[PDB]
């Protein structure tokens, strides 16, 4: 039951688990979490410093950190036995050297489809992609969408969240641009076609959680996420060279982590504006945001005045 | 009576007694009471009109030297009808004397500054203007000392409470350390401490 | 004109006091600086707290002075409660209230020697101040900050020791002092770092409302020490320094022969000190001994409501000063009639020891302007008064 | 009374600046006072080597919160509040309670170490001489959620050790 | 002199933040905690604004 | 609800109970009207009170004293 | 009243004074958008300029607009320099704070009236 | 000639105590390699040694060697180890 | 592998056997480190060097009271400092702020500002248990390297 | 020894005033239990109240406020000057 | 002597007549002041008991006496500002009466 301000140090009810959250999407999410104040559980995998960052968001007391691999059961289930709410993000780019990085979108949205659902949670929200299609494309982009149905047979009520590409910070995707500070510069590729996406903007992606995480009534009613106004043109790679101007890896430097001259250069370039009867974003309001307030932020170059 | 009590003496009574009374004498236009205290200090109580040329009489003289500026304060009373309390207190280096200027005022009604008349005031003077607002007139630099750059409060009045409004924390929501309404851990128990019965016989009130 | 603001800088001395610098190329002309670093809320907080209650709150005001402090405190409230306090009780007040000025007086020069620069004598003479914190665990409760000093006089007696201690600390230290004199005073660099800066000498040397050193070292011979008594205190013998002009090196060479003062006080102090009581005996202030809290009917209910309120002071507004080891210490402590005061402010050093820093410092270098500070001895939170 | 200090005229004569010239040209001074004052190494090194090594103490000094009881263990703390009323940092609070037997002890308990400020007057405060300041400076944990004492530390920090607390009060009660 | 005699009544803002409208302030006596007859604590007028929630942390 | 905070944490709890370890002691008896109570040693402990016993043989532990007392 | 003003003498001194520093902040608010170094839009300081001024538009006594000039212009004094280290600039818009509700069936299902 | 007079008594205080395996292994710990003269007598291993009445704060140190309750061999010692007895001895408290 | 985690009992020692601390002085628990300056239980070379320029970093300290005019320039100094770093805070009042808790210009905690990993209890800490929090420090690097990324 | 005289030719010679304390005469430890003497009338039959009335004075005397040949009288006699402390005044 | 003991100050340059001058030059402008106030009865009254003993007696050092200030030269600042008082108690009235009587219960201090 909630008390008073939910200004710090409240109750608000909420006893949450947010799985992952060392990446740029699940560490800005828990971030509201610990402003409102609740019981935010968050388990690492495998990082004791990597997560010092993130501690002063939680006052006191309302944060815990836990051990967990994933392919085990129990670590997965001893910390979620008492909680409401579960939610997941958990993922990756690249297959691991030693993993197997089909059944990690399969069998672990599977080991916490497990018992966990049974223990008695309820508005379990799992994250999609906007282009997971079951069509022939990509390793990576397909395979995200075996996940979107095989594992859609449990949880038969999840309302499972569908964000579009997001542009923030420190993501992957915008700061692929203006990285490639090269010989050359070329778009993919050297065509103006598809480009480009829906980049949504990452304060909509987090406000979409917390008016869904006590809606009430989405469970099932899968969402989608519409980026801005409104497909988007060439221009943006243009758009990045104009105004600027033309965590846990090793002790020295990681040896592979690359560009990825692979299926990488594919999952973007197939953009797939897809159904509207979804939603998705406006209904769970209230999130609009432009493009070209927020790009001064994130581009950092050697002008940095003019 | 005994020992471990304070043996008082009467020089110092009797002088001071007899030095401040002719002060009222010789300028019956701003003075309005003079007391002598029990253990050898002295009020003269001012309305700040003369707020400048007192002083500028006990800046020189031959008689009385007192061109130590030591303590400049401000003590707020409510229930006066007239809130504050500006109060001097300066010192005779040639003579050992120490002696207190009491002038009352108002919040909106400025005061003549001792600018002029003592540099040791420079710094003095704009700090009850940070904490009470009483507008001082003439200063050639009014600024902020010893508070924040956001504050509104004027703290040192009983109407601040213990606490501000303004309890402050860090998130990683963009870059910024943000305000935000204030948030206890604890209530600051306030507990219940005046015992009846009136230990003082002869501080007695007029009984009504 | 450049506008640095050489001081948050964490450049050794005290990472503390940003000011500005509107230097005019190379002489500065105008400074600036800023305080209020740490306010701390410190006379609003006494406000809701009682008489004993509130006393540690004068002990953190310095960095240095423990016994210096709460001096200042219990002499400014014995006046209003009409109170000597007993004669064995006094002589104690005066060896801790002279001890702690062997406190300041060595801090006093090697952290003004360490801006500068030297690194040796700032290792030399520490050395030989851990020989005296072993006298405040002794007697008090702590390392430095002691609520030791009590409005009912001195909270406990000293045990067996601490008088065939000091008379062993006190006979081997003026061989140290004359260490810094060979160190300093006959060295030519040192003397060439410092003559003719900070000549300020006139009335407004006066005017700008300066305590003592920054005073009659440079010229007009005054103290509150023979002129104004606290305790037994003029019953002892010796003299107080007067330097030549009025620069800083003529306040410097106060501070060699200060030390060279209170060795003589130490050695004056012990041959006169009597046996008998500690606290005040008429017990509505002191609380009562604890052989003497579990026996008697009458001792609980002065026990028992002396802790849970305080004392009774009557109303009238008093004020004092004393010497503070860099200055005077106004307390302008008003009394309402309760168990808990009404508003107290404090004048500490620095409000006239740092403000006239603009006539001080002009027409010279800027790093002249480090070497000023250092010879003032500014403390910061003992600038929130 | 005075004391001129740096007041002294200069010789001004044939022989004596043959002292003062001597002194700049050649530097007898700044070796002679300087590079022997420096040296001056041969003395001892006095260096506690804190792992092994410790330092001087006094009886009366304080640190850890810790509780004591009677023979075989009663609670000698009666819950008589005082050591509430009189923390500068209100860091006790205490709820009481008629226990089934008849005489009242606490239910909570607490020492916010954190605000804690060591002002040691509950040790001067307590008629039955319940709450000690125990001597041991152990400490050093890695949360802020953790130096809160409830009652079950400090009964079982009370236990760790008595005889070291029992016999700095007997060594020192004479005198308060 | 510039005394210009004008009338308004007083009330002043801008201190704090929005607390005027929203409160309402007493103004009354303390009168003999019962458990004891010491008449002292009477004669003084006190204040005590408005109290609001108090939850557990 | 609150169980979820000590996982991996083991549950640092007290052993011993002062709840009831005054019923283990040899309850004294002295056969007189008024006894001093200054146990635990003089000067320490809890004060000097002073306890009837007469009325089914006992004195009530004193309150402060803790011991159980009686004839 | 017994009691002499600040500046002002009645509302002709007063009015033409609250006017006057306007355009000194009307300036100000494109001058410093680039140099803090922060990134919003320029008209957003317009507004919250003229939003400050406009509320306190109640006001029918004089020295208490001209004590609120002696606040509006020690404003200036750290702006024109640099004495707000990009965090009191962004004290004014009270951005990461949750939105008051201020409806009476929204306050009803949280909290007990505050 | 006083590198021979000092290094009789300095022989004697280096090798003739423990040998080669006895200076090596409490070498590799500190420079604490002066041994102490008389011993203490509790408890597990850790005697500790009070020096010759010749120093102070470095008269009666103490020595730490192996897993007091479950710990690593040699070489993480918080000094937190010691009895809650001799705090009023190792501290110089009595 | 036996091979490679060999290594970073190398390098993870390495980190803990040179620390390059900067110290924030503002109240009376800075007057205390001096004193473990002063060389009775000398700082220096046991590990650890004296000050330091604050470029060049690992350990940084906050030591006394915190006010909200300093609230900025805390958050400043902490984003230069290179990144295997760690906060040491020592002093009641950077714990919860002491009292002075309940003032209106007091950072309640300095931990609500920058994460902060090793508490040290006290009105002054009495330059004792303070080299204690430091051997409890390099006593707290026992982490890996390798086995992270030979992992995942 | 010869390491000995090089330290009493550089700075002169003092051999005795070390800066340890840690050798021996310093005073290690003391035996006797204290008692305290309870002195400024404790006792009885005499000592007493309301003869000892260390609390309760009056009021700060007012003189004459509102609602002839003196000699302008000052505050105080004027410090009178000092001497010169004849050990080395200069 | 060439130092005059307090610094900042100079043996500038004759006693016994730059004093005489000035306490002459205040009573031509002390007769000025309309007489009802005793600032006159009283200012007039120590400046003839100085100058009498001012004027005209060997030595310096016999002047120091009898005349409490500080060295001589400094006895001319003991009276220089003096000269800088009297001539502006023209320009304010402190003879004219009492203004602005507190409104009847202030000075009262407890409450
Ligand atoms: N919305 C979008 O536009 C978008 C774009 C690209 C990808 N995604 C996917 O949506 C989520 C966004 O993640 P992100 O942007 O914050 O980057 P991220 O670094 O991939 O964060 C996701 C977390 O999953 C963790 N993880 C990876 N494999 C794991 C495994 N076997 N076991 C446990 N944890 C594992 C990662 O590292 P740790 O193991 O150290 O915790 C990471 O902390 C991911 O699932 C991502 O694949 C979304
Ligand atoms: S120490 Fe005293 S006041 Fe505190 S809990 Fe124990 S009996 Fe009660
Ligand atoms: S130890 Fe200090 S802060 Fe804690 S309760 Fe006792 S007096 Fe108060
Ligand atoms: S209370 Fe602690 S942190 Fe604050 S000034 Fe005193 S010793 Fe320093
Ligand atoms: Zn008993």
């Amino acid at each position: 039951i909630p008390h008073g301000k939910g200004g710090r140090s409240s109750v608000s009810g909420i006893v949450a688990t947010v799985f992952g959250a060392t990446g740029f999407l699940g560490r800005y999410v828990v971030n509201h979490l610990g402003r409102m104040g609740s019981q935010v559980i968050v388990p690492h995998r495998c990082e004791p410093y990597d997560t010092m960052h993130l501690r002063p968001m939680g006052d006191l007391g309302q944060i815990i950190f836990m051990d967990w691999n994933g392919r085990d059961k129990d670590s997965i289930r001893r910390a979620v036995e008492h909680s409401s709410v579960v939610i997941n993000l958990v993922g990756r780019e690249w297959e691991t050297q030693n993993f197997d990085f089909e059944d990690v979108f399969v069998k672990i949205p599977q080991a916490i489809a497990q018992v966990s659902k049974e223990a008695g949670v309820e508005k379990f929200i799992h994250i999609s992609h906007l282009n997971a299609d079951i069509k022939s494309s990509s390793k990576y982009l397909r395979s995200k969408a075996v996940g979107e149905k095989e594992v859609r047979e449990t949880f038969p009520e999840a309302t499972i969240i569908k964000p579009a590409e997001i542009f923030g910070r420190e993501d992957r995707f915008l700061n692929y641009f203006a990285n490639i500070r090269w010989f050359g510069g070329v778009p993919l590729i050297s065509l103006g076609k598809k480009t480009v996406k829906q980049p949504v903007y990452i304060v909509d992606v987090t406000k979409g959680i917390i008016n869904a995480i006590k809606d009430p009534d989405a469970r099932g009613k899968t969402f989608a996420f519409v980026g801005p106004s409104r497909y988007l043109l060439f221009d943006l790679v243009q758009y990045v060279f104009a105004v600027a101007h033309r965590i846990g890896r090793l002790f020295e430097i990681s040896p592979f982590e690359p560009w990825t001259t692979r299926d990488k250069v594919e999952r973007i370039h197939t953009t797939d504006k897809i159904l509207p009867h979804l939603p998705g974003l406006e209904d769970l309001g209230v999130e609009a945001t432009p493009l070209e307030l927020k790009a001064i932020e994130v581009l950092r170059r050697h002008r940095t005045y003019r | 009576t005994r020992p471990t009590v304070r043996p008082r003496n009467d020089v110092a009574h009797k002088q001071l007694s007899a030095f401040g009374e002719y002060v009222a004498e010789i300028l019956p236009k701003y003075v309005q009471q003079v007391q002598v205290s029990c253990f050898n200090e002295l009020e003269i109580c001012i309305h700040p009109d003369g707020v400048i040329p007192v002083l500028t009489f006990l800046r020189d003289h031959s008689n009385a030297q007192f061109k130590s500026l030591a303590d400049l304060t401000a003590v707020d009373i409510p229930t006066r009808q007239n809130r504050f309390e500006i109060v001097y207190n300066l010192l005779s280096l040639r003579f050992n004397s120490r002696i207190r200027v009491k002038t009352y005022t108002d919040e909106l009604t400025p005061i003549e500054s001792s600018v002029p008349v003592y540099k040791a005031a420079n710094w003095y003077e704009r700090e009850i203007w940070d904490m009470f607002g009483v507008f001082f007139a003439n200063h050639p630099d009014l600024r902020r000392i010893l508070t924040d750059y956001g504050f509104e409060g004027h703290p040192f009045r009983k109407d601040f409470p213990l606490s501000g409004y303004v309890e402050l924390r860090y998130d990683d929501e963009v870059k910024r350390v943000v305000a935000e309404p204030v948030e206890l851990a604890q209530e600051f128990r306030k507990f219940d401490l005046n015992s009846p019965w009136e230990a003082f016989p002869a501080y007695r009130q007029p009984p009504e | 004109n450049l506008t640095l603001n050489f001081g948050p800088q964490h450049p050794a001395a005290h990472g503390v006091l940003r000011l500005v610098m509107e230097l005019s190329g190379e002489m500065v002309r105008k400074c600036d600086p800023h305080i209020g670093l740490l306010h701390r809320g410190t006379e609003k907080l006494i406000e809701y707290k009682t008489y004993l209650q509130a006393l540690p709150y004068f002990d953190r005001l310095d960095y240095v002075s423990m016994m210096c402090n709460e001096q200042a405190y219990s002499l400014a409230v014995e006046k209003l409660l009409n109170i000597q306090p007993p004669p064995r009780a006094q002589w104690i007040r005066v060896l801790f209230g002279e001890i702690t000025r062997l406190l300041n007086h060595i801090m006093a020069v090697t952290t003004h020697a360490l801006d500068i620069g030297a690194m040796t004598p700032f290792f030399w003479m520490f050395e030989e101040r851990e020989k005296m914190f072993e006298f405040y665990e002794r007697v008090s409760g702590a390392r430095m900050h002691a609520a030791y000093v009590r409005p009912g006089g001195v909270h406990q007696d000293l045990p067996l020791g601490l008088m065939d201690d000091i008379y062993e600390f006190s006979k081997n230290f003026s061989l140290r002092i004359d260490e810094l004199e060979e160190m300093l005073t006959n060295n030519r660099i040192w003397r060439n770092r410092t003559v003719d800066i900070g000549i300020v000498t006139a009335e407004d040397a006066l005017n700008y409302g300066f305590s003592g050193v920054m005073l009659r070292g440079s010229g007009i011979q005054w103290d509150l020490r023979k002129t104004q008594p606290y305790d037994v205190y003029d019953q002892v013998e010796f003299d107080v320094p007067i330097g030549s002009r009025g620069d800083c090196y003529d306040r410097y060479l106060c501070r060699v022969e200060e030390m060279r003062q209170s060795i003589r006080i130490i050695s004056q102090c012990l041959n006169k000190m009597p046996p008998g009581e500690i606290k005040v005996d008429d017990a509505k202030v002191s609380p009562p001994k604890r052989a003497e809290m579990k026996t008697s009917m009458e001792s609980l209910i002065h026990h028992f409501k002396l802790y849970t309120e305080g004392y009774q002071v009557p109303p009238g507004a008093t004020y004092t000063a004393i010497e503070a080891p860099k200055g005077e210490f106004g307390v302008y402590l008003v009394s309402d009639g309760s168990s808990r005061p009404y508003r107290c402010k404090i004048k500490a050093p620095g409000f006239a020891h740092l403000a006239g820093l603009d006539k001080m410092s002009k027409g010279h270098m800027l790093a002249d302007v480090v070497a000023i500070i250092g010879t003032q001895d500014i403390v910061f939170g003992e600038v929130d008064r | 009374t005075y004391k001129y200090v740096n007041l002294r005229e200069p010789s001004m004569d044939m022989k004596s600046v043959t002292d003062r010239a001597a002194q700049t040209l050649l530097w007898t001074e700044l070796i002679r006072g300087l590079g022997m004052t420096l040296s001056y190494l041969f003395r001892e090194p006095a260096t506690i080597n804190y792992p092994f090594e410790k330092g001087p103490l006094s009886p009366r000094f304080r640190g850890e919160h810790a509780l004591r009881r009677y023979p075989s263990g009663e609670e000698r703390c009666i819950a008589c509040k005082l050591c509430e009323a009189v923390c500068p940092a209100q860091a006790i609070t205490i709820e009481a309670e008629p226990r089934a037997d008849g005489s009242r002890r606490t239910t909570r308990y607490d020492i916010d170490m954190t605000k804690c400020i060591y002002c040691g007057f509950c040790q001067e405060a307590c008629p039955v001489d319940a709450i000690v300041e125990g001597p041991n400076f152990e400490f050093s944990t890695e949360t802020h959620e953790e130096l809160l004492y409830n009652k079950e530390k400090l009964l079982n920090n009370g236990d760790k050790w008595e005889a070291e607390i029992a016999a700095n009060i007997q060594a020192d009660y004479l005198y308060r | 002199i510039t005394v210009d005699e004008k009338l308004d009544i007083t009330t002043i803002t801008g201190v704090p933040e929005e607390h005027i409208k929203t409160r309402k302030a007493r103004i009354f006596v303390p009168a003999r905690n019962n458990m004891q007859s010491g008449v002292n604590n009477t004669k003084k007028w006190k204040m005590e604004f408005d109290t609001r929630e108090r939850w557990e942390n | 609800y609150r169980k979820v905070r000590f996982v991996g944490r083991q549950k640092e709890v007290n052993e011993n109970f002062a709840i009831d370890l005054i019923a283990e002691q040899p309850v004294s008896q002295v056969g007189s009207r008024v006894i001093s109570c200054d146990g635990g040693g003089g000067a320490l402990g809890h004060p000097r009170v002073y306890i009837n016993l007469d009325k089914e043989t006992k004195t009530g532990t004193c309150g402060y004293c803790g011991l159980q007392f009686r004839q | 009243t017994s009691v002499k003003p600040i500046f002002s003498r009645d509302m002709n001194e007063a009015k033409r004074r609250v006017r006057e520093l306007y355009r000194a902040w009307y300036r100000e608010v494109p001058n410093t958008v680039h140099l803090f170094q922060l990134d919003i839009s320029v008209k957003q300081g317009r507004d919250k300029v003229r939003e400050m001024f406009k509320k306190n538009a109640h006001i029918t006594d004089p020295r208490v607009v001209d004590l609120l000039v002696i606040k509006g212009k020690m404003e200036l004094e750290e702006t024109i320099k640099v004495w707000k280290q990009r965090t009191h600039v962004m004290r004014f818009f009270h951005e990461t704070e949750a939105p008051r509700p201020k409806d009476f069936l929204s306050k009803f299902y949280v909290g007990h009236d505050p | 000639m006083e590198l021979l007079q000092v290094l009789k008594r300095g022989l004697q205080q280096v090798s003739g105590h423990g040998g080669l395996r006895g200076y090596l292994r409490v070498l590799f710990r500190a420079n604490d390699v002066r041994v102490g003269t008389l011993v203490g007598e509790d408890k597990y291993g850790n005697k500790y040694y009070e020096d010759n009445k010749q120093f102070f704060g470095r008269h009666r140190w103490v020595i730490y060697t192996t897993e007091m309750n479950g710990k690593n061999t040699f070489w993480d010692v918080d000094g937190s180890m010691v009895p809650p007895e001799w705090h009023r001895w190792l501290h110089c408290m009595t | 592998e036996y091979v490679v985690a060999k290594l970073d009992d190398l390098i993870n020692w390495a980190r803990r056997s040179s620390l390059w601390p900067m110290t924030f002085g503002l109240a009376c628990c800075a007057v205390e480190m001096m004193h473990m300056a002063a060389p009775r239980y000398d700082m220096d070379r046991f590990g650890v060097v004296f000050r330091a320029s604050p470029r060049q970093s690992d350990v940084m300290i906050v030591a006394g009271t915190l006010t909200n005019k300093m609230a900025p320039a805390l958050r400043k100094v902490y984003d230069q400092m290179p990144e295997p770093r760690y906060v040491v805070s020592m002093g009641s009042c950077a714990n919860g702020g002491g009292y002075y808790h309940y003032s209106y210009s007091v950072v309640r905690g300095c931990d609500r500002i920058v994460p902060v990993d090793i508490y040290v209890p006290g009105c002054p800490p009495t330059a004792e248990a303070l080299l204690y929090g430091i051997l409890q420090l390099q006593k707290k690097i026992k982490r890996e390297k390798r086995l992270r990324i030979w992992y995942r | 020894r010869f390491i000995q005289w090089l330290r009493n030719w550089a700075s002169g010679r003092d051999l005795q005033a070390k800066l340890q304390l840690r050798y021996q005469e310093i005073s290690k430890r003391t035996q006797p239990p204290p008692k305290l003497p309870v002195g400024p009338s404790h006792k009885l039959s005499n000592n007493y109240y309301c003869t000892r009335d260390g609390r309760r004075e009056a009021m700060p005397p007012s003189i004459v406020m509102s609602s002839s040949e003196k000699k302008a009288v000052s505050p105080a006699p004027p410090i009178k000057r000092w001497e010169l402390s004849q050990d080395e005044p200069y | 002597k060439k130092t005059t003991g307090l610094v900042g100050l100079a043996v500038c340059e004759t006693p016994h007549e730059r004093l005489k001058i000035l306490y002459t030059k205040i009573l031509d402008v002390l007769g000025h002041i309309p007489k009802n106030a005793a600032y006159r009865k009283y200012t007039e009254q120590i400046t003839n008991e100085k100058l009498s003993m001012v004027k005209a007696e060997p030595d310096v050092k016999k002047l120091e006496e009898r005349l409490q200030g500080g060295q001589i030269e400094e006895v001319i600042l003991q009276a220089e500002n003096e000269l800088s008082l009297a001539r502006k108690m023209i320009q304010w009235k402190p003879w004219e009466p009492l203004v602005e009587e507190p409104p009847a219960s202030q000075w009262k201090w407890p409450i």
